C-alpha cells in the first residue's frame, strides 16, 4: 500500500500545479457541473419528440423474409 | 366593523381604537402618561380610577369627534381594520383616505 | 451585556486602573514577565521533546508542547501584569511610572 | 387481543385519577381542623415551656 | 388544582420508575428505562414549577437536564453494547463476577 | 482576554490544553506515516505538565480568582476555601497522573483518551469546588460521572471492567435521578437555586416541621445523592465492585480525587446553605453505618483492591463524623481528615501500582515481602499503620482530632462507635503486616522493581506521613482558616 | 503552500467549509470593531 | 378533563413500560409516555419544551434505545422473572412514597375549591408577547452562558466515550479509493 | 396556545382515514448504527441549542454570538475527533 | 364544526395530489426516456391513478402471520399520520393555515424526526431479516440527512427572526432568500432528496439490487400506505423548500400584473417546479451506495451546513442587518 | 427568586423576594423578616389565600345544607 | 419598522383598555366582597376581604389555574 500512497501523492502533486487549477477543480467539484450538464441533456430529451410506437394502431416495420406463423 | 352604536354612539371596540391610535396619542398623550405613571406607582385598580376615567373620557370624545368629522372614510377604515385583524399593511388606501380628512 | 469588574477582596496596593485594556496589559510586560513566558515555554518544549522520543514524534511533540507552553506562559504573564496593574500585586515600578 | 386490555387499563387509570381528585378535594376541605389541632398542640408546648421556666 | 394534578402525576411517574427498578430483577434495560422515567419526571417537575412560580430557572435547568440525560443515555447504551458483546448475553447472572 | 476571565484562567487553560492534547493525540495516533505510535505516555506527560501549569496559575493568582465577583456570582464564587481545595485537588490529580505512567507501558493500556478524560474530569471537579448554585453543582457532578463511567469501562474486552462500568453506570444514574428530584423539590418549595438565596430563605427556621416539608425532602434527596457520591453504607454498594473491576489507575483516581471535591461541595451546599441539625443527624447515621460496615466487611476481604475500597469507605465515615458535628472545629477536622486520607490513599495506591507489575491480586500475594523487598515491606506496613491510626504517623492526627471534635460535639455515642470501629478494623491492616513480615509461605511471588515516577512520589508521601507528627502546625492552621472562611 | 494545495485538491469540501467558517468568524472579529470605531 | 385523560394514558404507558415482556414493546410505550408528557407541556404552555422533548427524547434517545434493543434480539426466559413475589415490597415502597407526597401536598400546595370573572388582565406585558423559545434563548445565551458551555463538555465526553468504547475498524478489508489516475485524467490507450 | 386543537383533530381524522383505507379490501452485531445514533443525539442537542440562539440573535449581543461560537468550537473538536478516528466512515 | 371540514379539505386533495404526483412522475420519466407514460387508461392517463387505486383495493389481502400483527399493520398507519400532521401546518397564502403555531419550523422538524419509527417497526415486525437490515439502513440515512436539514432550518431561522412559516414568508417578501442562499437551497434539496429516499440515495426502491427494502413483506394496502406516506412527504418537503427559499405565496418583482394571480397559484407553481426537479434528479442520475451516501451526509453536508450557519450569523451580526 | 419572568417581564413576586432580601441584609435579627418571608412564601404557593377561599366555600356549602 | 408601527399603535390604545379593565375588575371584586360578607357574616372574627399579605403591595387574586391568560 506504500506504492499506492506514493502514487496518490504524485498524482496530487501533478494535478495541483497552480492555484488556478486547484481553484477550478474545487469549484467544479463543489458546484456540480457534470450534474448540471446531465440535467440539461435530460431536459433536452424531455422536450424532444418521442419514439413510442402506439401499438394497436401503429405497428413496427417488418420484412418479407419474416418468420411468423407456419 | 360597524364602529357606531344605534344612536350615533361610537363603540370603543378594537378596530376603532387601532384606527384612531395616532389621533389618541397626539391629542391626549398627557393623561395617558399620567395614568401610566399612576399605574406604575400603585398597581391597584381602585387607588386611582380617576386617571382611567379621564383617559376614557378623552378616548370617547375623540372617537365621537372623529366620527362626526368624517364618517364614510372612518367607517371604511374601521371596516377594513375589522376584516383584516388590525393589520395596517393590508389597509393602506383606507388609512390614507382617513389621514386626509382628519389631519394629525 | 453588563459586566462588573469589582473583586471580592480589595487590592492591597495602589490601583493604576481597575480594568486595563488587553493591549495596555500586554505592553506592561516587564523583563520578569518575559522571563516567566520564556521559562514556561522552554519547560513545555523540553518536556514535549523528552516525552515524544518513545512514540517517535519528536518534532510534533515539541510543537504540541510549544503551543501548550506559549498559551500557559502568556496566560501567566498576563495574569501577573494585570494583577500588578489593578493593584493586587506589588506594582512599585508602574505605580512610580504612573506618578 | 391487547388493545381492549390497554383501553380497560386506561379507563382504570382514569378512575384512579378521579379518586385522586376526590382525595385532593377532601384534603382541601379538611385543613382548618388540622390547623386548630396544630394550634392547640403549639399552645400545649408553650404552656409547658412557660411552666418549666 | 392544576399544580396539584401536575405534581401528583410527576410523583406517580417517579414512583413508577422506582417500581420498574424494583420489579425488573433479571431485566437491566428496563432498569435503565426506569431511570430515564425518573429523569422525565424530574424534567416535568422542573417545568411545572417554573410555570407556577413565574421563574425561568426551571426551564434552563430542565433543558440542561435533558442534555445530560441524552449524553448519559448515549454512554449507558455504549456500556450495554460492550457488555453484551463481551459476554454474549444480557442476563444478570453473567454480570455477577465481582463479589 | 478581557479582564473578567482572570477568574477562570486555570479552568480555561486546562480546557484548552485538553483540547490541544486530544487533537494532537488523535492526529498522531491515526497516522500511517508512523507505526500508529502509542501516544498514551506522551499525552500523559503533557497532561501532567498542563496540570502543573494550571496549578501554578491558580496558586499565583490567589487574589485574581476573585475578579468579577458579581459577574460570576450566578455560576460560582471563589474564596480561600475553594482556593485551597482546588490546590489540593490539582496536587492529587498530578500525583495520580505521575504514578500511573508505568501502568501504561507495561500493561499496554495505550489510550490517551484516558488522560484526556483525566483532564476533563479534573476541570469538572474544579467547577464543582467553585460551584455556588444548584445548577453548576449538577452539571459538574454529571460531567465527572460520565468521565468516570468511561474510565471504569475503559478496558473493553475485560469482563471485570465491563461489569464495573455497567454497575457504576446504573447506580450513578439512579443517584443522579434522586439528586435531581431533590433539586426539583427544593426549587418548587423555595423559589431559589443560588446558595445565597437558599441560605437567606432557610436560616431562622428549622427543616423539621409542617412548613417546608418539600424543602426537607429536597434537602434529604440531595444529601442522598451526595452520600452516594462518597460511598456511605446506605448507598456504598457500588464502591467495592467498581473499585475492583476498573483498572487500577482508574480506581486510584476514583478513590483520591472525587472525595475532596464532593466534600467541599457538601460543605458549601449544606454547612453554609441548609445548615440544620437534621442534616447532621442524617450524616451521623451514615457515619455510624459507614465505619461499622466498612470495618466488618474489610475484615472478611482477601483482595487488596477490595480491602482498599472498604478502608476508603471507613475513612469516608470518619470524614462524615467530622461533618455531622458541623462546627468550626468539626469542619477543620473534616479538612484535616480529607488531606491525611488523600495522602495515605496516594501512598497505598502508589505501592499497589508498584506491585501491579507482577499482577498482585490477593493479600497473600504480597506475602514474604519483607525478604524480597524489605524497604517496600516497611513502607507498606507504615501505610497500613497510618490507616490504623497509630500515633507517630499522619493518620492518627486526623483520627484524634476527629474524635476531639466529636467530644466537643456532644456526640458521645458517635465517638464511642467510631473508636470501637477503629479498634475493630485494625485487624485487617495487622493481617497485611503479618503477611509481609511474619508468614513464611512455601512459595514466594517475586516483585519487579519500581519506576522512578512512582518511587519519588512514594518516598515523598512516606516521608510526609512518617514525619508529619513533628510539624502539623501548617496543616492545622490552614484547615482552621478554611473552616473560619467558610462563612466569614 | 504545496501541501496546502494538495490538501485542497484531495478534500475540497472540508477546505470550502473551513474557508466559509473563517469568513463567518472574521466578519465580527475585525469588521464589526472597524465599523464600531467608524461610527 | 383533557389533562386527566392525558396523564391516565401516561400512567398506563409507564405501567406497560414497567411490566412489558418484550423490550421493543417497552421502547414503544416509552415513546407513548413521552408523547403524553409532550401533550402535558402543550397544556402547560411550553411549546418549545414540548417540541424539544419530541425531537430529543422521542427522536434521538428513543431511536437509540430501539436500535440497541432490536439489535440485541433478546429472547424470553433470558430476561424473565415472576412479579408476584416483589408485589408486597413494591406496594410498601410505593405507599411510603405516596404518603410522603400526601404530607408534602397537605402543607405547601393547597388546592383551590370553586373565578374566571376575577381574572385581572394587566394588558401591559401583552403589547409584545415574548414566546417561551425567545425568552429561553435570551436568558441562556446572555446571562447563563457557563451553564450552556458546560453541557458542550458533557457532549464531548459522551462522544469520546462512545468512540473509545464502540469503535472497531476492520483490520484487513479493502477500501475503495476514488482518487485513482483513471478517475482523474484517464489518458486513452490502445493495443497498437 | 389555542392552535394545537386543530392539530389534535387532524391527527384523529388521519387515524380515521388510515383505518378506512386499511379496511377497504376487507369489505370485498453492528456498531455503525449505534455510532450514527449517538451522533444523532449530539447533533439534535446542537440544533435544539441553535433554535433559541437563531431566534434571539437580535437581543443577544456579540457576547451571545461568541458564546455560541465557543460552544460550536468545543463541539466541532469532537467532530474532528469523529472524522479522524473513523466514526464517520462505513 | 368547521375544523373537521377544513381538515378533510386538506387531507383528501392531498391524496389526490399524491396520486397525480406518481402519475406525473411516470409521465415525466417516460418523456425524459424518449417514451410516453400512461396514456391508455383514460385521456392522457388521467384515470391511471384511479385504476391503480381500485385494483389495489380489490386485490385480496394476505396475512403474513408474523407474531407481530399489530406492529406490522400499524407502521404504515404511523407514517401516514406523520405525513398528514406535517401537512397540517404548511401555509398556502396569507391566512391559509390550520395551526398558526409560532414554532412551526420546530414542529415540522419534530414530525420529520418521528418519521423513522414507521419504517423501523415495519422492518422489525417483518419475519425476514433482510427487511430489518434495510429498515435500519434507511432509518440511519434519514437520521443523518435530517441532521443536515435541521442545520439548514437553523440557517433560515438566523435569516428570519420568527419561527412560523407565515412570518417567514412575510420576511421573504424582499429577496426570497434563494438569491442570498442558493447553495443552502441546493444542500437542503439534496438533504430532502435523501430524507424521503428519492432520487439518488434510493435504497428501498433498489429492490432489483441486493439491498432489497423494508416493504418486501408488506401486503397491498401496507405497501400502498407506505407509498402514499413517502409521496406526501415528497410534496411536503417541496413545499418546505419553496416556503424557505422561494418566498411561498409571493410573486416576482412585485409587479401589479403579477399581483392579479391569487398567490396560492404561486405557491402551487413553485411546488410543481420542485416536484419536477425531484423527478428530474431521479431520472437523470445514478444512485449512491449506502456507505457512500452515509459518508457524504456525515462528512460533506454537515460541515457545509455548520459553516453556512456560521457565515450567515457572522454576516447578520456584524452589520445592522438583523431583525 | 430571580426576576426573569416566564413571559420575559418582571417575575411574579421578585419584588417580594427583593423586599425580603433587603430586610435580611439590613436587619439586626433574622426573625425581623418573618413577615416578609411569609409574604414571599404566600406568593409562591398561595397557601393562605387558598385556605381563606376554601373556608369561605365551606361556609357557603354548609349554609346551603 | 412595520412591527414598530404596530406596537406604537398598540401602546397608545393601552391606557383606555387598562381603564376599562380596571373598572370591570373593581366592579367584580366589589360584587365578590359583598357576596363574601353576606355569606360569612355569621361567623365571628371575620374581616371583609382581608389581605393575607403584609406591608400592602396589592396583588391580583390567585386563580388556581396555571397560565389562564394563554387560553
Ligand atoms: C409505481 O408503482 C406504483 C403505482 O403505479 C403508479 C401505484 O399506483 C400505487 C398506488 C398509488 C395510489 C395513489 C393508490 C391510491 C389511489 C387513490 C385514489 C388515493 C385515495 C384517495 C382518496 C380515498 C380520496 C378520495 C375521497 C373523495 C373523492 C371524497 C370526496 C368528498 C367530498 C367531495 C366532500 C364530501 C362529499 C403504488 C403503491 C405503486 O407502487
Ligand atoms: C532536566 C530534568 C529532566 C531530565 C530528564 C532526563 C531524561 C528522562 C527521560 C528518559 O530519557 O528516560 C529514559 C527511559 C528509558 O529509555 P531507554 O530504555 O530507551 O534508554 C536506554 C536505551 N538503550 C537500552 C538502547 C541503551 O525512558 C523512559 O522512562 C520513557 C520516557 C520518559 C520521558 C520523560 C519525559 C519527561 C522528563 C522530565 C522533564 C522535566
Ligand atoms: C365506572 C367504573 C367502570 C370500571 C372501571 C375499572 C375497570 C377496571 C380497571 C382495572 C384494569 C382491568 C384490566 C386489566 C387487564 C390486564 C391484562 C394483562 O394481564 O396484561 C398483561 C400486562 C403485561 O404485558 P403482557 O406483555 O403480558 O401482555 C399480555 C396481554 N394480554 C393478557 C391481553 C394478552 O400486565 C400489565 O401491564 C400489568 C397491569 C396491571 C394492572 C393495571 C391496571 C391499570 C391501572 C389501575 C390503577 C388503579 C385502578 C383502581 C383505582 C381505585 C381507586 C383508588
Ligand atoms: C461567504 C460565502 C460565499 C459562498 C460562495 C459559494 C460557495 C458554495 C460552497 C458550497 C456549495 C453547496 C452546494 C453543493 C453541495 O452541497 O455540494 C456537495 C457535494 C459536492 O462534493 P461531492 O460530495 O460530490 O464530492 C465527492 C466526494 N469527496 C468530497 C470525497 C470528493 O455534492 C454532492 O455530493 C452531490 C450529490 C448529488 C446531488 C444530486 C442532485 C443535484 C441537483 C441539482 C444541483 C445543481
Amino acid at each position: 500500500t506504500k506504492l499506492e500512497d506514493e502514487q496518490r501523492e504524485q498524482l496530487a502533486k501533478e494535478i495541483s500545479k497552480d492555484w488556478s487549477s486547484v481553484f477550478e477543480r474545487s469549484i467544479n467539484t463543489l458546484f456540480l457541473t457534470e450534474m448540471v450538464r446531465g440535467l440539461m441533456l435530460t431536459l433536452k430529451y424531455f422536450f424532444e419528440t418521442k419514439v413510442t410506437i402506439n401499438y394497436p394502431f401503429e405497428k413496427g416495420p417488418l420484412s418479407p423474409r419474416f418468420r411468423g406463423e407456419h | 366593523a360597524s364602529a357606531v352604536d344605534a344612536s350615533g354612539n361610537p363603540i370603543p371596540s378594537s378596530s376603532v381604537l387601532m384606527a384612531s391610535s395616532k389621533h389618541i396619542g397626539i391629542r391626549c398623550h398627557s393623561e395617558n402618561l399620567d395614568f401610566l405613571k399612576c399605574k406604575k406607582k400603585d398597581p391597584n385598580p381602585e387607588k386611582c380610577l380617576d386617571k382611567g376615567r379621564d383617559v376614557t373620557r378623552c378616548v370617547l370624545g375623540l372617537l365621537k369627534d372623529l366620527h362626526q368629522k368624517c364618517t364614510k372614510e372612518m367607517d371604511d377604515y374601521v371596516g377594513c381594520m375589522y376584516y383584516h385583524t388590525n393589520e395596517f399593511d393590508l389597509c393602506r388606501k383606507e388609512q390614507q383616505a382617513f389621514e386626509k380628512k382628519c389631519s394629525l | 451585556m453588563n459586566t462588573d469588574i469589582t473583586a471580592s477582596t480589595k487590592p492591597e496596593y495602589p490601583v493604576v486602573d481597575r480594568n486595563p485594556p488587553f493591549t495596555k496589559v500586554v505592553g506592561n510586560f516587564s523583563t520578569l514577565d518575559y522571563l516567566r513566558f520564556v521559562t514556561i515555554t522552554g519547560v513545555s518544549v523540553t518536556v514535549g521533546y523528552l516525552s515524544g522520543i518513545k512514540p517517535g514524534i519528536r518534532g510534533p511533540s515539541m510543537v504540541t508542547g510549544g503551543l501548550i507552553g506559549v498559551m500557559g506562559g502568556f496566560m501567566y504573564a498576563y495574569q501577573n501584569s494585570a494583577g500588578r496593574l489593578m493593584g493586587f500585586f506589588p506594582n512599585d515600578d508602574e505605580v512610580a511610572r504612573h506618578n | 387481543v391487547r388493545v381492549a386490555s390497554y383501553f380497560a387499563m386506561t379507563l382504570g387509570a382514569f378512575v384512579f385519577w378521579q379518586s385522586m381528585d376526590k382525595v385532593h378535594v377532601w384534603i382541601a376541605l379538611h385543613q382548618d381542623e388540622k390547623q386548630e389541632r396544630l394550634e392547640k398542640e403549639a399552645e400545649i408546648r408553650r404552656v409547658r415551656e412557660e411552666l418549666l421556666k | 388544582m392544576d399544580l396539584i394534578k401536575y405534581f401528583t402525576f410527576s410523583m406517580i411517574i417517579f414512583i413508577l420508575g422506582i417500581w420498574g427498578i424494583l420489579l425488573n430483577r433479571r431485566n437491566i434495560l428496563i432498569m435503565l428505562m426506569s431511570i430515564e422515567l425518573m429523569l422525565l419526571a424530574v424534567n416535568s417537575n422542573f417545568l411545572v414549577f417554573s410555570v407556577s412560580l413565574d421563574d425561568m430557572m426551571g426551564q434552563l435547568f430542565a433543558l440542561l437536564v435533558l442534555t445530560v440525560a441524552a449524553a448519559e443515555s448515549a454512554i449507558g447504551l455504549a456500556i450495554f453494547v460492550i457488555t453484551f458483546r463481551v459476554r454474549g448475553t444480557i442476563a444478570v447472572e453473567f454480570i455477577n463476577s465481582i463479589q | 482576554m478581557f479582564n473578567l476571565f482572570l477568574a477562570v484562567y486555570p479552568e480555561i487553560f486546562i480546557i484548552n490544553a485538553t483540547f490541544i492534547l486530544l487533537i494532537h493525540g488523535v492526529v498522531f495516533s491515526t497516522s500511517k506515516k508512523y507505526d500508529y505510535p502509542p501516544l498514551v505516555s506522551n499525552v500523559g506527560w503533557l497532561g501532567l505538565l498542563s496540570v502543573l501549569i494550571t496549578l501554578l496559575l491558580l496558586a499565583a493568582g490567589a487574589p485574581l480568582l476573585t475578579i468579577a465577583h458579581l459577574f460570576r456570582n450566578n455560576f460560582f464564587r471563589r474564596d480561600n476555601f475553594t482556593y485551597f481545595c482546588q490546590i489540593l485537588l490539582l496536587l492529587s490529580t498530578a500525583g495520580t497522573i505521575s504514578m500511573c505512567f508505568d501502568f501504561f507501558e507495561q500493561e499496554r493500556f495505550d489510550a490517551f483518551e484516558f488522560i484526556v478524560l483525566i483532564l476533563l474530569s479534573t476541570c469538572s471537579m474544579l467547577f464543582m469546588i467553585s460551584a455556588y448554585d444548584l445548577i453548576a453543582m449538577y452539571l459538574a457532578i454529571e460531567l465527572q460521572s460520565l468521565c468516570f463511567y468511561v474510565m471504569a469501562a475503559s478496558k473493553r474486552k475485560s469482563e471485570f471492567s465491563t461489569e464495573a462500568g455497567l454497575k457504576y453506570l446504573i447506580l450513578g444514574a439512579f443517584s443522579s435521578g434522586i439528586l435531581l428530584f431533590g433539586c426539583s423539590m427544593i426549587y418548587g418549595s423555595t423559589g431559589a437555586t443560588h446558595f445565597d438565596q437558599l441560605a437567606k430563605i432557610l436560616t431562622g427556621y428549622e427543616l423539621a416541621g409542617a412548613r417546608s416539608s418539600g424543602i426537607f425532602m429536597g434537602i434529604l434527596f440531595i444529601a442522598v445523592g451526595s452520600l452516594f457520591k462518597i460511598t456511605a453504607v446506605p448507598f456504598h454498594m457500588w464502591a467495592p465492585d467498581i473499585y475492583e473491576g476498573s483498572p487500577t489507575p482508574v480506581t486510584a483516581f476514583l478513590s483520591i480525587a472525587p472525595k475532596i471535591s464532593i466534600f467541599a461541595n457538601i460543605l458549601r451546599v449544606f454547612i453554609y446553605g441548609s445548615y440544620g441539625a437534621t442534616l447532621q443527624q442524617i450524616f451521623c447515621f451514615c457515619s455510624i453505618a459507614s465505619m461499622i460496615l466498612g470495618a466488618l466487611a474489610a475484615m472478611a476481604q482477601t483482595k487488596v483492591k477490595r480491602l482498599l475500597a472498604y478502608s476508603s469507605i471507613g475513612h469516608v465515615g470518619y470524614i462524615c463524623i467530622g461533618f455531622s458535628c458541623g462546627t468550626i472545629e468539626g469542619i477543620q477536622s473534616l479538612l484535616i481528615g480529607i488531606f491525611i486520607y488523600a495522602l495515605m490513599t496516594i501512598d497505598a495506591f502508589a505501592i499497589v501500582l508498584a506491585l501491579r507489575q507482577t499482577r498482585v491480586k490477593y493479600i497473600a500475594d504480597l506475602g514474604a515481602l519483607a525478604k524480597t523487598n524489605p524497604i517496600l515491606a516497611i513502607t507498606f506496613s507504615i501505610t497500613m499503620f497510618s490507616y490504623v491510626g497509630i500515633p507517630p504517623l499522619a493518620g492518627f492526627c486526623s483520627k484524634f482530632y476527629l474524635f476531639f471534635a466529636a467530644l466537643g460535639c456532644g456526640a458521645y455515642f458517635l465517638a464511642s462507635v467510631g473508636v470501637v470501629t477503629s479498634v475493630i478494623g485494625c485487624f485487617y491492616y495487622i493481617r497485611l503486616v503479618k503477611r509481609m513480615f511474619f508468614d513464611t509461605p512455601r512459595t514466594w511471588i517475586l516483585y519487579e522493581p519500581m519506576d522512578r515516577d512512582k518511587s519519588l512520589l512514594l518516598a515523598m508521601t512516606s516521608s510526609f506521613i512518617t514525619l508529619f507528627f513533628l510539624y502539623p502546625s501548617p496543616l492545622f492552621s490552614v484547615t482552621h482558616q478554611m473552616a473560619l472562611s467558610l462563612y466569614l | 503552500m504545496e501541501k496546502l494545495k494538495m490538501f485542497v485538491v484531495q478534500e475540497p469540501v472540508v477546505a470550502a467549509s473551513c474557508l466559509i467558517a473563517g469568513f463567518g468568524l472574521f466578519l465580527p472579529a475585525v469588521v464589526r470593531p472597524i465599523l464600531d470605531s467608524y461610527q | 378533563m383533557i389533562l386527566s385523560v392525558l396523564f391516565s394514558l401516561a400512567l398506563v404507558s409507564g405501567l406497560m413500560v414497567v411490566r412489558a415482556k418484550n423490550p421493543v414493546h417497552s421502547v414503544l410505550f416509552f415513546i407513548l409516555v413521552f408523547c403524553d408528557t409532550s401533550g402535558l407541556l402543550l397544556l402547560l404552555g411550553l411549546d418549545f419544551f414540548a417540541m424539544i422533548f419530541l425531537v430529543v427524547y422521542i427522536g434521538a434517545i428513543a431511536v437509540l434505545f430501539l436500535f440497541v434493543v432490536m439489535m440485541f434480539h433478546i429472547q424470553i426466559a433470558e430476561i424473565h422473572e415472576e412479579v408476584l413475589r416483589y408485589l408486597p415490597v413494591s406496594g410498601i415502597i410505593g405507599l411510603i412514597l405516596w404518603w410522603e407526597m400526601f404530607f408534602i401536598l397537605d402543607n405547601e400546595t393547597i388546592p383551590l375549591l370553586p373565578t374566571t370573572s376575577l381574572i385581572y388582565t394587566v394588558y401591559a406585558g401583552k403589547v409584545r408577547s415574548w414566546t417561551n423559545l425567545e425568552t429561553l434563548g435570551n436568558l441562556l445565551y446572555t446571562y447563563y452562558f457557563v451553564w450552556f458551555l458546560v453541557p458542550s463538555l458533557i457532549l464531548l465526553v459522551a462522544m469520546i466515550g462512545a468512540i473509545v468504547l464502540t469503535m472497531h475498524r476492520t483490520t484487513k478489508v479493502k477500501r475503495q479509493d476514488v482518487f485513482r489516475r483513471n478517475a482523474i485524467d484517464f489518458r486513452r490507450t490502445i493495443m497498437r | 396556545m389555542l392552535e394545537f386543537a386543530p392539530i389534535c383533530i387532524y391527527l384523529v381524522i388521519s387515524l380515521l382515514v388510515s383505518l378506512i383505507l386499511l379496511g377497504l379490501p376487507f369489505l370485498f452485531f453492528d456498531i455503525r448504527f449505534y455510532l450514527v445514533s449517538i451522533l444523532f443525539i449530539i447533533f439534535d442537542l446542537e440544533v435544539t441549542f441553535f433554535f433559541p440562539w437563531a431566534v434571539s440573535l437580535n437581543k443577544i449581543d456579540l457576547f451571545g454570538f461568541w458564546s455560541m461560537m465557543a460552544f460550536l468550537l468545543i463541539l466541532t473538536i469532537g467532530f474532528l475527533y469523529e472524522w479522524k478516528r473513523g466514526a464517520l466512515d462505513w | 364544526i368547521a375544523v373537521p371540514a377544513e381538515i378533510l379539505g386538506i387531507i383528501l386533495p392531498l391524496l389526490l395530489g399524491v396520486a397525480f404526483l406518481v402519475l406525473a412522475e411516470r409521465k415525466v420519466m417516460a418523456f425524459v426516456q424518449r417514451r410516453k407514460g400512461p396514456d391508455v387508461v383514460g385521456s392522457f392517463g388521467l384515470l391511471q391513478p384511479l385504476a391503480d387505486g381500485l385494483k389495489l383495493i380489490l386485490k385480496e389481502p394476505i396475512s403474513p402471520s408474523s407474531a407481530n400483527f399489530f406492529l406490522f399493520r400499524m407502521a404504515p398507519v404511523a407514517t401516514f399520520m406523520l405525513s398528514l400532521v406535517a401537512w397540517a401546518v404548511v401555509p398556502f397564502d396569507y391566512g391559509m393555515v390550520l395551526s398558526d403555531s409560532n414554532i412551526g419550523l420546530l414542529y415540522l422538524f419534530a414530525i420529520s424526526s418521528l418519521g423513522v419509527y414507521g419504517i423501523i417497526t415495519a422492518g422489525w415486525s417483518s419475519n425476514s431479516k433482510y427487511a430489518f437490515l434495510g429498515a435500519l439502513r434507511s432509518a440511519a440515512q434519514m437520521v443523518s440527512y435530517e441532521v443536515s436539514i435541521g442545520l439548514i432550518l437553523i440557517t433560515v431561522l438566523i435569516c428570519v427572526g420568527s419561527c412560523n412559516l407565515s412570518e417567514i414568508v412575510m420576511a421573504q417578501k424582499q429577496i426570497w432568500f434563494g438569491i442570498p442562499l442558493f447553495p443552502v437551497l441546493v444542500m437542503f434539496f439534496i438533504s430532502c432528496l435523501a430524507e424521503t429516499n428519492r432520487a439518488p440515495f434510493d435504497l428501498p426502491e433498489a429492490e432489483a439490487e441486493s439491498v432489497a427494502g423494508y416493504n418486501v413483506e408488506y401486503s397491498s394496502m401496507g405497501f400502498a400506505l407506505f407509498f402514499l406516506g413517502e409521496y406526501a412527504n415528497m410534496i411536503l418537503m417541496s413545499g418546505l423548500c419553496t416556503s424557505l427559499s422561494l418566498g411561498g405565496w409571493l410573486p416576482i418583482l412585485d409587479l401589479p400584473i403579477f399581483k392579479r394571480i391569487p398567490g396560492s397559484i404561486w405557491f402551487s407553481i413553485k411546488v410543481i417546479l420542485f416536484l419536477f426537479l425531484y423527478i428530474w434528479v431521479r431520472a437523470a442520475f445514478p444512485r449512491y451506495r449506502y456507505d457512500q451516501l452515509m459518508g457524504l451526509g456525515w462528512k460533506v453536508f454537515l460541515p457545509l451546513s455548520l459553516a453556512w450557519v456560521v457565515a450567515v450569523s457572522g454576516v447578520s451580526v456584524t452589520f445592522p442587518w438583523l431583525p | 427568586a430571580s426576576g426573569w419572568g416566564i413571559t420575559g417581564n418582571k417575575g411574579r413576586c421578585y419584588d417580594f423576594w427583593m423586599d425580603f432580601s433587603e430586610c435580611m441584609s439590613r436587619c439586626r435579627e433574622p426573625k425581623d423578616c418573618g413577615l416578609l418571608r411569609e409574604d414571599y412564601l404566600e406568593c409562591l404557593h398561595h397557601s393562605k389565600e387558598f385556605q381563606r377561599r376554601n373556608r369561605i366555600y365551606k361556609e357557603e356549602q354548609r349554609k346551603i345544607r | 419598522a412595520l412591527k414598530e408601527e404596530k406596537y406604537a399603535a398598540r401602546r397608545s390604545i393601552l391606557p383606555v383598555l387598562q381603564a376599562e379593565e380596571d373598572e370591570r375588575f373593581v366592579r367584580e371584586w366589589h360584587k365578590y366582597l359583598a357576596y363574601e360578607a353576606e355569606v360569612m357574616k355569621d361567623v365571628p372574627g371575620w374581616k371583609v376581604g382581608e389581605s393575607v399579605y403584609n406591608s400592602g403591595r396589592w396583588v391580583p387574586p390567585a386563580s388556581g389555574e396555571l397560565r389562564p391568560d394563554i387560553w
